[PDB]
């Protein structure tokens, strides 16, 4: 009930942040792009799989900066 | 909400 609403709000934010971030990376804004991806990672309960996926899809120096941000 | 694309992406993330 409220549990569904809680989960809905997180799932919307998660996908919206990843999609905003992806678009900023396409636009060559890595700075703001990574900031949004770190918002998606923040709401991720168990992020290790997500981080391994990001590591496959990002240049390593960018993955590395992302880690330094969390 | 719920939307399939949010459900799928979240399931795909393993989060």
């Amino acid at each position: 009930g409220s549990d569904l609403k809680d989960a809905e709000a997180v799932q919307k934010f998660f996908l919206e942040e990843i999609q905003l971030g992806e678009e900023l990376l396409a636009q060559g804004d890595y700075e703001k792009g990574v900031d949004h991806l770190t918002n998606a990672i923040a709401v991720c309960g168990q992020p290790q799989q997500l981080l391994q996926v990001l590591q496959q899809t990002l240049p390593p120096p960018v993955f590395q900066m992302l880690l330094t941000k969390l | 909400g719920p939307r399939l694309s949010r459900l799928l992406s979240y399931a795909g993330s393993g989060c």
